[PDB]
Order: structure tokens, then C-alpha cells, then sequence
């Protein structure tokens, strides 16, 4: 095997070497630790042949940082072959020369990526572009004393705009290591230099043709202006990632327009095609998607804020895609269309993924919650919704209805009656709470309130914590509106907290309610049975700080997490 | 013949419009 | 800012990988396995992974998930692209996309990979111009990739100058249980095959409501074509300046634009579809399917599945026009036509048998989706007014189109 | 297609047919099911599950399939319910207490809209006591005439003898078969 | 009526769970249409494949009628299969099982000594609460034979009677008295692990 | 008494499974896959016995697919192993040189071994030749 | 394969 392989390494038959480099290839293909013979294919590296020695690099650049020691039996092949007129060979030799990642290597490899850095071969310098960033990632104090950054600047100076951009997605690779200084920007004249090769670069040329910009302020309008001429070309684009760069680009050069122009107008009106061009991408692709548009859409909401119908969610669509669309909803839900929203969460209640019904519970909830016109309907549609007996649907519909009640219980008093007869043995913990506090906090419209909470009452020592204390403050609160019917409930309930009751924060609880019984029962109605002022509602809407920095970074996977740049690497 | 419907002759430009 | 471009497989085997940047352990792939196994049984399975500091964003091949490893803060839509790219460039090299050709063209793939990324940014993805410097079957580069025009490569000739273009329409409805019609959206696509000699540039011209507008025509029928995304061949300058179409086609069968517009228009098939569905008895499929579209028009291949209940035995179809089937493998009812004249109405009573005991989970409701493809009708009346084939050399070309209706996201939701 | 077959095998006869036996608990079902397969009065437990065999009898194959009135039981009969044509009710005129209810459980299977093709077939069964009534006041108690679209025939059949059951038998026969 | 080793052939030619389901549909649909024809002949083997698919990990509730058919049959092959589809897909649970006490009860004082066997084992296998309070009279009486192969297989149908039903330990204390002189050790073991469950 | 028994495959397919406990068809699904995570997440020397959720799950495997059975806190744990071994080499004399094939097309004959051998959890034969004859008797009944 | 081996090997 290992043996009759070597032999046919050592031969002297070209029929032969193809075919051992061939099956040393599939054997690390198919997971084979063949690092044991490194050695024995660097005598087999210099040949004519061009289909083996890319097998030879490649075996190189995989068998590079397990041998550095043997590794040392190629700078003079890359150096010779760094020199062959034909562009192929050298273009892989200094992409093989970048691969190895070998600290005693990278120091005498600087001689050929010098040589290469002007070389008239445009596949040569776009080859030696990356190279220069490669090797720069390995050593950074090495390129700075070769210095190969006024040689990069040179060439987003020069013409071949593919080489152009390479060197551009190179220098914004350095400069993003790099700690701010010596910062490569450059002045308008750079940009509008760039923008001239922007509609000539490829299809990748683009996107690194258009990253530059994100760094760079522009200071006025006029500047502003010309620059938003130029990017808004970039929204009729087949690449989905260009249209998403364009539409990074234009959102931050927004920060500097002036809205009493015509300007932001055409702006705002020529993106939201884009947008909408962008939702029907591949799935893969919906989530980034759902992502920028739900992190632009914090920022300026007046866009899409026509677009609701493209945002349903599909039947085929998956369920990274389902998630956001309800997100994406809400985060667009208005008056104007409350009733579709409204139809459309009815029918992503009929599903059966029990995550995607818990998700269009709390965005009907949000819904409801946003909007106070649609507060009716939202709550006959939780009412029709718990009328259709479904565990998990009457589970999220308990929280909704809960929360809804804290918000707007003004006019909530025609639905506790329905509420009463629930078929209130659900066990779920969020929900009993719930139901718990609207029965207390609610104990008016309802006659039967202290029946209902007697079947409660059987085991509150061990139901749970949360339970526990709901049921406490609904038992005080009968107590405190409607004494009569509830005057021994409240002594068994503060025996039952008190005595067999060992939760601190229970007992605590339960030692200050009968303090406060004992005290003055009077007093009680104005101290616990008290008008608690407006609730604060959970805004979603992220920090200003965060969400300027998190324009910048705009299709990257800081913007998916919605997490700071620095918050999630390592 | 071709399922889809039969390919059809373009034309140049506008020759309506100059 | 992709790290490392691995295949795997459906068993968690790596077939092939190629690292570009080296910044993460070869060996993290094996807990990609295990990661994806538990967020789909949890609901929290997404193609971006994330193995501590290292994310794993990837899509879902016809066998292979083509995951690509992660450190820093990259950039997860190039990496999308360039994923894609490369299922692109795999679909033009080798005809399937199975387990057969990444263990058998190995001596190529290495070649492919390496050419079209180095440092985790791709530089090369035309596959036309990638098959003149990586072949499985060499020279220097061709000019056409340092050149700007890297769509097109110099020295093209051809006996003749043909042009073959494909103007197929997508009709996507979202018609609710209610009855009315939510997302109706038309999508248009001009797909053309051009083979002409030398480098010659297209000048299109169609019947676009902002061009009749700026002309001053804007009184007859114009295409509102909402969102325009042309290929890389089609100047965005041009474009933007004057609505002017000036693009070089390449060699072969590629996508030029694709248009994208509302419709407020009638749907072309009415589906009035009924179930009378006995509690553990039986069901009644009063299906009725009424052609909006014109009598001029025959929509070939009509197959408008209708899903029937999973557990659903005995069949019987009842209809008018068209072969029924119902097939157990998708659990649906396939009302299969093949010839459907304009305005023409089938009516079907669909009867089935129930078991007596009941199902111990619920099943959802699928939406019924019909296949119609009615050739040679526009429903957005768009229609292509020219295409200017200017040469250096002189040519007489000879340009053809042909008009494909079909069915997009032609989906009703059920009751 | 050629059913020649099918016609050779109809003339010596191809129709078998089926059955139901269905009805309260100690209403004689097995007795009589016994004794339509056998010929003898068996004594046997009350029927826990249920009793499924077959006669042979006017060349058709009668599958009888007989079903207790059990409590936990009564709401099992939507079992059968499934390829099922002919359908038996076994009446007990002994118990005046549960003729409420067997009448109210027939009419609870009689409320189904799956069982439409099986046609009435009453059986009157304890047919040795002098308090059992005659073949129309059962009917008239049950309204067995305020069956639409339901071919009901009352039948007295005697657990203990057997009379009457050959008529029973010859008339499902003619409710099943319409030739000659 | 195709066969369970064709079936698995064929299952064993699937490499995607989303065409193994189609698969597996693909002959559940035939299986359906079988039984709803009230087959009589090829029944086993559809029994058998609808086991092997719900093992599978797919749904077989409609297939829980046939089973309770089969069982009480005159065929053994078809006996056997409506055994193990009674211990594999029935349960306590299922609300279905009811209906086969009756069947148990039958094949209970059947002469063959392996279909009264596999009623026993089923019965020790998937004892229900209400079951065994209408098995246990004739459980007693197979207890008291003087049949080897009957003996283990009635200690053990008491035995899971009494984990069942704790409460009816009192009608077999007369009936274990002076079982200790078996001189097959099947029948010692059974008649000790009884004691030590008592 | 034996809970369940459960043969599963190396690759995490189950070729047979009995269990003695009524339990819930979506639990008896997620126990089974608790149990080939746990079996398949243990190395060559953790004893071949896991208490999962108070139950002894003994695992012994004598090829590429494994074993599995639950027996309650309240009995030997060598006592589960010799039974494993007895129905191993009483499946191996009933067939004939058993294999992975001949389980999953002859899983009938494996379920009605384990019955004529182990009802509800506990033993019905201790020898291992009777019921051999037995089950041949059975067989050859037609 | 790793399939048709036997069991215990006896
Ligand atoms: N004296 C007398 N008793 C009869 C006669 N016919 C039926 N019975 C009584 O009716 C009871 C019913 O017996 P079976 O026919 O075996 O059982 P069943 O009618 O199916 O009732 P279940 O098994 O509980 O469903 C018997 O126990 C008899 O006592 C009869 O002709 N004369
Ligand atoms: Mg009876």
C-alpha cells in the first residue's frame, strides 16, 4: 500500500506519477491521514505537466501546517516557478505560496510576491492582491516592512477593474485587522475613480467595489447626491448580495441627505422595488433578507410601508422564513391594515408546528398590543380561537388574553364571562398565572369567582412558585373587594402560604398580606386594590447607538443576530 | 413545433419612434 | 468571508473540502452533524450554524449540504452567492448533482474550487469562461476574465446567427380559504439562448410603461413592470439613464431580466373546490374548475392537485374532463388535464373512505396548487417591440422569442 | 373486457351477502345466531367482545356478526360500520326498563350516514313468555314506519323452537337479491 | 399482495426519509384499499408490512380493526399475526382493546395449546385494569391444569394480573398451594417468581 | 421484570422492540431515541448498565447492532445479561447462524421467539432446548 | 457490510 505507492512516487515513468498523485488525492479525499509521506511527493514537484503539480500544491497546502519542518524543500519551486511566461503557472504558484501557512517560509516569499505585485498579467496581480492579504494575515509586521501597502494603493489606481477590485477587497481586509491607523481611505476622487470601474467590475467585483464606500462619511449633499446617482443603479442587479450592498450603501449615505430635497424621496421610492425583488430570492436567502429588511426597517419605517402583502408567509416556505414573516408583520402592522393582519394570523393558527403557533399567538398579541383600534377584534378572534379547543392555541391564547387585559382593561369586561368556563384544566404555568391574575384582578363581572378558585386551592404547597403567588394576590384581592363570600378563603389561604408554606419570597408575601388583613382591612382597598398607573410597554425598537453602527454593517452576520460586531466573535 | 407556444420573430428597435 | 468550502453528504461525510483561509480547525466539521441534528428536532434548525466562535452558513443540495465554515464577521450574503455560484457552475459541468460525481470528478473539482475563490473571495464564476482554462478532458487564461466584457468570449463564430428567447410567465396566486385572493403576483422572465458570431450588443426594446410614458405613448398597452433585474450583461447605466437596454448576450442559454409585477386582474383558473367530509365516514370533493383565462388559449397540462386526507382508501373519482389520480406518495388528489380551452369548466365529485378510528395527531391543511401552462398567452400584455444586433464585423441575425404562460405560487388555501 | 366468468358462476349463483347482529345484552342474539349456524340452543357467558360466523344457506353466504349491548360496548357498533350492507335489530320485550333505551340506542345507530344502504331487519326474539306483544306493538312503539328511506320487517322468531326464522331468512334474501 | 420480505427489499432501497415516506405510503395506500375490501386471504401479509411500517416510525391506527378480525379467526397463520399486532400496536391506552376480551375469552378454552398460548402471552403482554377483572376467573383455571406448558404461561398471566390488579391477590392463594414439587424448572421458576410477586 | 427490550442497529436503526409498559406512542418514540443517543454517545468501557430515569438499562452488544433492556431497581443486573445471552444463542439455534439480515426480514419469527421465551417482563423457560422444541412445534403447525 | 456476521459465532 504505503511502500508500493512511495515506489511508484520514486519512478521514473510520468504514467506512473499521475496515478500515484491521483490516488494520494482521493485517499485524503476519502479521510486518510496521509501526512506521512510528505516528503516523498516533494521530489515529484517539479514537472512539466501542469494537471500535477496542482495536485502537488494542494497536497502541499493540506500537508503544510502538519510537516513545517519538511516544508522546507520548496521556496526554490515556488521561486523558479514564480517566472514561467505562462500566467496559469504563476497564478497558482502565488496562491499556493499564500496557502502555506508557515512561519518560516512566509519571510523569504516576499522576493516573488514583490516581482508579481507589478506584473502585466492581470491574473497575475489580482493572484498577488490576495496573496499580499494572505500573507499579511499570517505576518502583519512583514508586509508593513516589505511595504506592500503603497503598492496596494497603487492598484485600485490602475486599469483591469477586476484586479481593481481584488485590490480594494484586499486593502479592506487589511485595513479591517488593522487598528484604525494609517487609514487607507482616500479623497472623492478615489470614490468617483472606483465608481468608474463599478460598472465594469464582475459580479464579485461589485460587492468589494461597493464595501469600500461603507467606511468612508461623506461631509455634503452635493457629494451625497452624486454618489446615490451612481448607487442606485446597483438595485437592478441578478446578484441578490449587490442589490443587499447597494441597499446597505444607499442607507448610509442617507445619514447625510437632507429630506427637504427631492432627493430622499426618489430614494425611498426607488428602494422599496428592491426590497420587494429581494423577498422572492432563493430560501436560503429569505432569512438574510427578513433580517436587513426588519434591521432598515426600525430606522426609516415610511419605505415599506405599503408593502404588507408580500409579506405572508407561503405554504412551502420554511420555518427560519415562517418565523420572520410574522416578525416582518408586526413590525409593519398598522390600522390601515389590521383586518388583513388579523386574517392572516387566523390562518397560521390552523398550522401544526406548535413553535410557529406560539410565534402568531404572541404576534396577534403584539398586534393587539401596538394597536388599540383592533383591540376588539384581536380579542374576539383569541375568544374564537379558545372556542376551538386547541391545548397549545388555548395556552398562548391565556398569556395573550392576560396581557391584553393589563394594557386596555377598560373595556375587557364582556369577555371574563366567557373566560369563566374555559376549561380551566390546562396545566401549563404560564397560563394558570394568567388566568389566575384576570380572575383576580377581574373578580367583578364574574359571581362565581371564589367557586373557581377553590379547585386552585388543592394543591398551591405544590404547584409552583409563580403559581403560587398569583393565586395569593387573587385570593387578597376577593377578599379585599368582596369580603363576605371570601372570609374564610382568605384564613385558609394565608394558614395554607403561612404555615405549610416554606418559599421565602411566598412567605414573605404571605406575612405581609396578613399583617396588612390584621392591621387595618380598611386601609387595604387603597394599598393593594389600587389603580396601578400605565404599563410601560417591551419596546422593540433597538437603541439608536446600535442601530447607526448596525446600518454600517449590512449583510454580514451581524446584522442576522442583530448582535454587535464585537458581541459575537472570537 | 415546440410546447409553450411557437418562437416568434423579434424585431430591430422602434422603427415608430426614429 | 468564508473560511473553508466543504461537501458534505447525507451520512455527515465530508465529500470534499478546500480551505481558503485556514483560520478554523479542519475537524470542526464533525460537530456540524450533530449540531444540525439537534436543532431540527428542536424547531431551531437554520442553514447558518454556529459551533462556539465558529459559524457554519450553508444551503441544502439535492444530496449535499454545501456548508461553508466561518470565524469573523462575514459577510453571509457573499457567502450565499457564492454558494450558489457554485451550484451553478457544478449543474453546468456535470449534468446531475448526486453522490456519483463528487467521488468520480474529483481531479476537476479541486481545480474548479481552487479558480474560483482564493482568500474566501471569488474571483471567477462564469462557467462558459471557466471551461476554457479547467477542463476534465492547459493554456493561459482567456483575455475575456481580465478583460472587461467576462460574459462573453471573443471569437465566437457560427454558420448561423440564431437568438432564441423565452418569455415565461410565472402566475403566483394566494387565493385564502374565504374566497378572495391575497398575493397575486406575475413574475416575469426573458430567458434567452443566444448563438450569434462575434461579440454583438443586444439593444432590447419592449413595450414598457415608462418608456411609452418618456416617448410620450403612454395611451396603450404598456407592461408596469414593478421591480426590473437584469443580468450582469445589461448596462445599469443604460438602464437608469434613459430606460435604455444595451447589453452583449452571452453564448448559450442564460437569464437576461426578470421582470416582477402585481396583478389586480381575474385569476385565469377558478377553482370552487367543496369537502363534505362525514366525521370518520366518508368525504365529498365537489371540485369545480372555472377557466378565466381566453378561449383563444389552451392551458397544456392542467394538473390541479388537490389534497386529499392522508389516510384517505377506496377512491372514487367521479369527474368530467381530464384523468384523476390519486397518488399516496404526495397525498393529494392530481386532477391531471391535458388540453383546457379557455373558458372551459370541469366539474368533479370526489368520494372516499375514512377509517372508523380516528388519527392521533392533526394534519394540516396543504394548500391545493394547480400546474396550468398555457403557452403563447401574456398575461401582463407585455410584448417585445425590439432588438437591436449591432456587429463590428455586419450580420444579418434572425431573432426569435416564444410567450410561456405557467403557474407560479398558483396556490388556493383550503377551508 | 370479457365477464363470462362471471356469468358461469352465476348459474349455480355468486352472491354471498352479509350480515349484522346487533342489540342489548341478554337479548337472546347468541342463542339465535347458534342456533342458525348449528341448530341447538348453546348456553354462552355474555358476549364480552362479539360473535363473527357465516351460514350457508339459498346458495348466499349469510355473515352474521353478532354484537353485545354492553355499556362500555353500545358505542363500539361505529366498528362495523365499515363495508357493511345488511344490518339485524335483536328487540327484548321482556324488559320494559331497557326498551327505552334499545329503542333510543337504534335510533343513535339509525342517526349515521354511513349505514344508508343497510336495510331494517327486526327480529322479535324471547318469544315464549306470555308477556311478549305481538308484532305491531313493538313496531308501533318503536315508529318503525317513521324510518324514511329504511326497509324495516318485524319478524317473531322463538329462541327456544325456532319458528319464524326461515321466514326472516327468505325474506332478507329478497330484500338483498332482486332477481328471480 | 405482496410479501414482507419483498417489503423490505424495497424499504431497504430507500436512502432520503423524505422517499422512504413516499415508499413506505406507497404501499400503506394498498394496504388501506386491501382492507377496506374486507381481504380474507392475503391479510397476513398485510398485517405484516403494516407492523413493519409502524416500527418504522409510521402512523398504523387504521390498521387497529383488522387486527381485532384476525384475531378472532380460524386460521393460524392469521391468529398468530392478529397476536402480534394486538401486543405490538394495542395498548392500554388505545381504547380499542376492549373488544378483545372477548376474543381472549374464546381462544381461552381452545383445544390447541398454542392459539390458548398466544392468547395468554397477549394478555400477560398488554393487561388492561378492566381486562383482568373480567380474565381472571378463567386465568385460575388454567393455573390449576396439570399442563408444563400451560403452568409458566398461567403464573405469569397472574402475575401480571396482580401487578394490575393488587386487590385480586386473594383468589390465588388456593390455587398456588402445594405447586412447589414441579419437577420442571419452567414451572418452579414461574411458581416462585408468583410468591415472590404475592 | 423487564421494561422494554429494544434491538437497535450501530447506525441507530431499531430492528426490534418490546416493551412491557403501557406508555404513550409519542413517548415510547422519544424514549427510544433517548435511549440509541445515550447508548450511542457511550464508549467500549462504561460497563454495559446506565440508570436512566431509575431504570437499569443494560446495553450488550454482540455485533453492529446492539441490545437494550430496563429492568426495574429491584433485582440482579448480571441476571440481565445472562437472560440477553440465552436469547442470543436461542435466536442463533433457531435459525441458524443468525445475522443482521435474517432480523429485519425475520422479525416475525424474532417476536415469536421473545413470547414463547419472555412474557411481561419476566421469564417463561429458564432451559433453552425446550423451548427450542417448542417453537418448532408451533411452526410446524401450519 | 458489517450486516451478515454472525451474532455470537458459534
Ligand atoms: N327461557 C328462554 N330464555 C331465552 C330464550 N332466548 C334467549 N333467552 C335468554 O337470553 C339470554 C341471552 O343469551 P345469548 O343469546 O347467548 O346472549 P346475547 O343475547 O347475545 O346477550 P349478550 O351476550 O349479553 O350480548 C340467555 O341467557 C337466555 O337466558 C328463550 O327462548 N327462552
Ligand atoms: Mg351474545
Amino acid at each position: 500500500e504505503i511502500f508500493e505507492l512511495k515506489a511508484e512516487l520514486n519512478s521514473d515513468k510520468k504514467e506512473k506519477k499521475k496515478e500515484a498523485v491521483k490516488k494520494v488525492i482521493a485517499s485524503m479525499t476519502v479521510g486518510k491521514d496521509v501526512s506521512a509521506l510528505f516528503p516523498d511527493v516533494v521530489n515529484c514537484m517539479q514537472t512539466d505537466n501542469l494537471e500535477l503539480k496542482k495536485l502537488v500544491y494542494l497536497y502541499l497546502m493540506n500537508y503544510a501546517k502538519s510537516q513545517p519542518d519538511m516544508a522546507i524543500m520548496a521556496v526554490n519551486t515556488f521561486v523558479k516557478d514564480c517566472e514561467d511566461p505562462n500566467p496559469l503557472i504563476r497564478a497558482l504558484a502565488v496562491r499556493t505560496m499564500g496557502c502555506i501557512r508557515v512561519d518560516k517560509i512566509t519571510e523569504y516569499l516576499c522576493e516573488p510576491l514583490r516581482k508579481c505585485l507589478k506584473d502585466e498579467d492581470p491574473y497575475v496581480r489580482k493572484t498577488a492582491a490576495v496573496c499580499v492579504a494572505k500573507l499579511h494575515d499570517i505576518n502583519a509586521q512583514l508586509v508593513e516592512d516589505q511595504g506592500f501597502l503603497d503598492t496596494l494603493k497603487d492598484l485600485i489606481s490602475d486599469s483591469n477593474p477586476m484586479v481593481v477590485a481584488n485590490a480594494v477587497a484586499a486593502l479592506s481586509e487589511i485595513a479591517e485587522s488593522h487598528p484604525s491607523s494609517n487609514l487607507l481611505d482616500l479623497n472623492p476622487q478615489s470614490i468617483n475613480k472606483l465608481l468608474t470601474a463599478l460598472n465594469e467590475c464582475t459580479e464579485w467585483g461589485q460587492i468589494f467595489i461597493l464595501d469600500c464606500l461603507a467606511n468612508y462619511m461623506p461631509k455634503d449633499d452635493r457629494e451625497a447626491q452624486s454618489i446615490c446617482e451612481r448607487v442606485t443603479p446597483r438595485l437592478s442587479h441578478a446578484n441578490s448580495a449587490v442589490v443587499l450592498s447597494a441597499v446597505k450603501v444607499l442607507m448610509k449615505f442617507m445619514e447625510m441627505l437632507s429630506k427637504d430635497l427631492d432627493y430622499y424621496g426618489t430614494l425611498l421610492k426607488k428602494l422599496a422595488p428592491p426590497l420587494v425583488t429581494l423577498l422572492s430570492a432563493e430560501p436560503e436567502l429569505q432569512y438574510v433578507a427578513l433580517r436587513n429588511i426588519n434591521l432598515i426597517v426600525q430606522k426609516r419605517p415610511e419605505i415599506l410601508k405599503h408593502e404588507m402583502k408580500v409579506f405572508f408567509v407561503k405554504y412551502n416556505d420554511p420555518i427560519y422564513v415562517k418565523l420572520e414573516k410574522l416578525d416582518i408583520m408586526i413590525r409593519l402592522a398598522s390600522q390601515a391594515n389590521i383586518a388583513q393582519v388579523l386574517a392572516e394570523l387566523r390562518e397560521y393558527a390552523t398550522e401544526v408546528d406548535v413553535d410557529f403557533v406560539r410565534k402568531a399567538v404572541r404576534a396577534i398579541g403584539r398586534c393587539a398590543i401596538k394597536v388599540e383600534q383592533s383591540a376588539e377584534r384581536c380579542v374576539s378572534t383569541l375568544l374564537d380561537l379558545i372556542q376551538t379547543k386547541v391545548n397549545y392555541v388555548v395556552q398562548e391564547a391565556i398569556v395573550v388574553i392576560k396581557d391584553i387585559f393589563r394594557k386596555y382593561p377598560n373595556k375587557y369586561e364582556s369577555v371574563i364571562a366567557t373566560l369563566c368556563e374555559n376549561l380551566d384544566s390546562l396545566d401549563e404555568p404560564e397560563a394558570r398565572a394568567a388566568m389566575i391574575w384576570i380572575v383576580g384582578e377581574y373578580a367583578e363581572r364574574i359571581d362565581n369567582a371564589d367557586e373557581l378558585l377553590e379547585s386552585f386551592l388543592e394543591g398551591f404547597h405544590d404547584k409552583s412558585t409563580q403559581v403560587q403567588l398569583q393565586l395569593l394576590t387573587a385570593i387578597v384581592k376577593l377578599f379585599l373587594k368582596k369580603p363576605t363570600e371570601t372570609q374564610e378563603l382568605v384564613q385558609q389561604v394565608l394558614s395554607l402560604a403561612t404555615q405549610d408554606s416554606d418559599n421565602p419570597d411566598l412567605r414573605d408575601r404571605g406575612y405581609i398580606y396578613w399583617r396588612l388583613l390584621s392591621t387595618d382591612p380598611v386601609a387595604a382597598k387603597e394599598v393593594v386594590l389600587a389603580e396601578k398607573p400605565l404599563i410601560s410597554e417591551e419596546t422593540d425598537l433597538i437603541e439608536p447607538t446600535l442601530l447607526d453602527e448596525l446600518i454600517c454593517y449590512i449583510g454580514t452576520l451581524a446584522s442576522v443576530y442583530h448582535k454587535p460586531p464585537s458581541a459575537f466573535v472570537e | 413545433d415546440r410546447k409553450g407556444g411557437s418562437y416568434s420573430q423579434a424585431a430591430g428597435s422602434d422603427s415608430a419612434q426614429s | 468571508s468564508a473560511s473553508a468550502v466543504y461537501v458534505l453528504d447525507l451520512k455527515g461525510k465530508v465529500l470534499i473540502c478546500r480551505n481558503y483561509r485556514g483560520d478554523v480547525d479542519m475537524s470542526e466539521v464533525e460537530h456540524f452533524m450533530p449540531i444540525l441534528m439537534e436543532k431540527e428536532e428542536e424547531g431551531m434548525l437554520s442553514p447558518i450554524l454556529a459551533h462556539g466562535g465558529v459559524r457554519f452558513m450553508w444551503i441544502k443540495h439535492n444530496n449535499l449540504y454545501l456548508v461553508a465554515t466561518s470565524k469573523k464577521n462575514a459577510c453571509v450574503s457573499l457567502v450565499f452567492s457564492f454558494l450558489y455560484k457554485v451550484v451553478q457552475v457544478f449543474s453546468e459541468y456535470f449534468k446531475e448533482l448526486e453522490e456519483e460525481s463528487i467521488r468520480d470528478n474529483f481531479v476537476i473539482i479541486y481545480e474548479l474550487l481552487d479558480e474560483l475563490m482564493d482568500f474566501g473571495y471569488p474571483q471567477t464564476t462564469d462557467s462558459k469562461i471557466l471551461q476554457e482554462y479547467i477542463t476534465q478532458e492547459a493554456p493561459r487564461p482567456p483575455a475575456t476574465v481580465t478583460n472587461a466584457v467576462s460574459w462573453r468570449s471573443e471569437g465566437i463564430k457560427y454558420r448561423k446567427n440564431e437568438v432564441f428567447l423565452d418569455v415565461i410567465e410565472a402566475v403566483n396566486l394566494l387565493v385564502s380559504a374565504n374566497g378572495n385572493v391575497l398575493r397575486s403576483e406575475i413574475v416575469g422572465s426573458i430567458k434567452m439562448r443566444v448563438f450569434l458570431s462575434g461579440m454583438p450588443e443586444l439593444r432590447l426594446g419592449l413595450n414598457d410603461k415608462v418608456l411609452f410614458d418618456n416617448t410620450g405613448r403612454g395611451k396603450s398597452k404598456s407592461v408596469e413592470l414593478e421591480d426590473v433585474k437584469f443580468h450582469q450583461c445589461v448596462r445599469l447605466s443604460r438602464f437608469e439613464n434613459d430606460r435604455t437596454i444595451s447589453f452583449i448576450p452571452p453564448d448559450g442559454e442564460f437569464e437576461l431580466m426578470s421582470y416582477r409585477l402585481n396583478t389586480h386582474v381575474k385569476p385565469l383558473i377558478w377553482i370552487e373546490s367543496v369537502i363534505e367530509k362525514h366525521s370518520h365516514s366518508r368525504i365529498e370533493y365537489m371540485v369545480k374548475a372555472k377557466s378565466q383565462f381566453k378561449r383563444r388559449s389552451t392551458a397544456n397540462n392542467v394538473e390541479i392537485h388537490i389534497p386529499v386526507p392522508n389516510d384517505a382508501d377506496s377512491p372514487k373519482f367521479k369527474t368530467t374532463v381530464g384523468s384523476v389520480k390519486w397518488v399516496p406518495e404526495n397525498s393529494e388528489i392530481v386532477w391531471s388535464v391535458k388540453s383546457f380551452p379557455g373558458g372551459k369548466e370541469y366539474l368533479m365529485r370526489a368520494h372516499f373512505g375514512l377509517p372508523s378510528v380516528e388519527a392521533e395527531d392533526k394534519e394540516g391543511k396543504p394548500p391545493i396548487s394547480v400546474k396550468f401552462e398555457i403557452p403563447y398567452f401574456t398575461t401582463s400584455g407585455i410584448q417585445v417591440r425590439y432588438l437591436k444586433i449591432i456587429e463590428k464585423s455586419g450580420y444579418q441575425a434572425l431573432p426569435w422569442v416564444r410567450y410561456i404562460t405557467q403557474n407560479g405560487d398558483y396556490q388556493l388555501r383550503t377551508q | 373486457g370479457n365477464i363470462f366468468a362471471n356469468l358461469f358462476k352465476g348459474l349455480f349463483g355468486k352472491k354471498e351477502m352479509r350480515i349484522l347482529m346487533v342489540g342489548l345484552d341478554a337479548a337472546g342474539k347468541t342463542t339465535i345466531l347458534y342456533k342458525l349456524k348449528l341448530g341447538e340452543i348453546v348456553t354462552t357467558i355474555p358476549t364480552i367482545g362479539f360473535n363473527v360466523e357465516t351460514v350457508e344457506y339459498k346458495n348466499i353466504s349469510f355473515t352474521v356478526w353478532d354484537v353485545g349491548g354492553q355499556d362500555k360496548i353500545r358505542p363500539l357498533w361505529r366498528h362495523y360500520f365499515q363495508n357493511t350492507q345488511g344490518l339485524i335489530f335483536v328487540v327484548d320485550s321482556n324488559d320494559r326498563e331497557r326498551v327505552n333505551e334499545a329503542r333510543e340506542e337504534l335510533m343513535r345507530m339509525l342517526a349515521e350516514d354511513e349505514l344508508r344502504d343497510a336495510v331494517l331487519l327486526v327480529f322479535a326474539n324471547k318469544q315464549d313468555l306470555p308477556n311478549a306483544m305481538n308484532a305491531a306493538e313493538i313496531t308501533d312503539k318503536l315508529g318503525l314506519h317513521s324510518l324514511r328511506h329504511r326497509n324495516w320487517y318485524i319478524q317473531a322468531t322463538c329462541a327456544t323452537s325456532g319458528d319464524g326464522l326461515y321466514e326472516g331468512l327468505d325474506w332478507l334474501s329478497n330484500q338483498l337479491r332482486n332477481q328471480k | 399482495p405482496i410479501r414482507l420480505r419483498e417489503l423490505i427489499r424495497t424499504i431497504r432501497t430507500a436512502r432520503t426519509q423524505a422517499e422512504e415516506r413516499e415508499m413506505i405510503q406507497k404501499e400503506c395506500a394498498a394496504i388501506r384499499s386491501s382492507f377496506r375490501e374486507e381481504d380474507n386471504t392475503y391479510r397476513c401479509r398485510n398485517v405484516a408490512k403494516l407492523l413493519y411500517m409502524h416500527m418504522l416510525g409510521y402512523p398504523a391506527h387504521f390498521g387497529q380493526l383488522e387486527c381485532l378480525k384476525l384475531i378472532a379467526s380460524q386460521k393460524f397463520t392469521d391468529k398468530r399475526i392478529g397476536y402480534l399486532g394486538a401486543m405490538l400496536l394495542l395498548d392500554e391506552r388505545q381504547d380499542v382493546h376492549l373488544l378483545m376480551t372477548n376474543c381472549i375469552k374464546n381462544d381461552l378454552n381452545h383445544s390447541t395449546q398454542f392459539v390458548q398460548g398466544l392468547a395468554l402471552c397477549t394478555l400477560g403482554c398488554m393487561g388492561s385494569s378492566e381486562m383482568c377483572r373480567d380474565l381472571a376467573g378463567e386465568v385460575e383455571k388454567l393455573l390449576k391444569t396439570s399442563n408444563s406448558y400451560l403452568r409458566k404461561k398461567a403464573a405469569l398471566c397472574a402475575v401480571h394480573v396482580i401487578r394490575k390488579v393488587p386487590e385480586l391477590m386473594e383468589m390465588f392463594l388456593p390455587a398456588t398451594k402445594n405447586l412447589l414439587n414441579e419437577k420442571n424448572h419452567g414451572v418452579l421458576h414461574t411458581s416462585v417468581v408468583l410468591l415472590t410477586e404475592m | 421484570m423487564i421494561h422494554f427490550i429494544l434491538l437497535f442497529s450501530r447506525q441507530g436503526k431499531l430492528r426490534l422492540q418490546k416493551w412491557y409498559i403501557t406508555l404513550p406512542d409519542k413517548e415510547r418514540k422519544k424514549i427510544t431515541r433517548e435511549i440509541v443517543q445515550i447508548i450511542l454517545s457511550r464508549g467500549h468501557r462504561t460497563s454495559s448498565f446506565v440508570d436512566w430515569k431509575e431504570l437499569k438499562l443494560v446495553y450488550k452488544r454482540y455485533a453492529s447492532l446492539y441490545f437494550c433492556c430496563a429492568i426495574e431497581n429491584q433485582d440482579n443486573e448480571l441476571l440481565t445479561l445472562e437472560i440477553v445471552h440465552r436469547y442470543v444463542e436461542l435466536l442463533d439455534k433457531y435459525f441458524g447462524n443468525v445475522c443482521e439480515l435474517d432480523i429485519i426480514f425475520n422479525f416475525e419469527k424474532a417476536y415469536f421467539i421473545l413470547d414463547e421465551f419472555i412474557i411481561g417482563g419476566e421469564i417463561q423457560e429458564t432451559s433453552k432446548k425446550i423451548a427450542v422444541k417448542a417453537i418448532e412445534d408451533s411452526d410446524m403447525l401450519q | 457490510k458489517g450486516e451478515n456476521t454472525s451474532l455470537l459465532h458459534p
